[PDB]
């Protein structure tokens, strides 16, 4: 899966 | 009368579901699942995830009497995990930790239900659900 930008870092 | 006895069983179920949810939500590892994803910070969350779910929403649904079986509740736990795996990438360890916690939240919930819920009581819950569907 893993389709999103992410919860951490600069762009969330 | 039949309905009132059903209603006692369902109340016992909700008490149990609240207890399970409290144990999941007070476990530090699952803090990220204890509240809805902040869709303002995680600006692409609703583009990716079609049905958000979290433990505070599960608590709401228990109090709304949306769950008549433990499996109905577990479907929403499973959704929390499924959402986390659909959304979070699997490259950096900060992302992996969220995916690990999601799978561990799911396994813990299923393990507590399997360990603690009386199977006869569960079956009675399923009958109450089926009865209400068909009446």
């Amino acid at each position: 899966g893993g389709k999103g930008l992410g919860k951490g870092g600069a762009k969330r | 009368p039949l309905e009132d006895q059903e209603e006692n069983t369902l109340r016992e179920l909700r008490l149990f579901l609240r207890d399970v949810t409290k144990r999941l939500a007070t476990d530090k590892r699952f803090n990220i699942f204890s509240k809805p994803v902040d869709i303002e910070e995680v600006s692409d969350y609703l583009e990716v995830i079609k049905e958000p779910m979290d433990l505070s929403t599960v608590i709401t649904k228990i109090d709304k009497h949306n769950y008549l079986t433990a499996k109905d509740f577990l479907k929403d736990i499973d959704l929390i995990c499924s959402n986390a795996l659909e959304y979070n990438p699997d490259k950096d360890p900060g992302d992996k930790i969220i995916r690990h916690r999601a799978c561990t939240l799911k396994d813990t919930a299923h393990a507590i239900i399997a360990a603690e819920l009386d199977p006869e009581f569960n079956k009675l819950c399923e009958e109450i659900k089926e009865a209400r569907i068909k009446r």
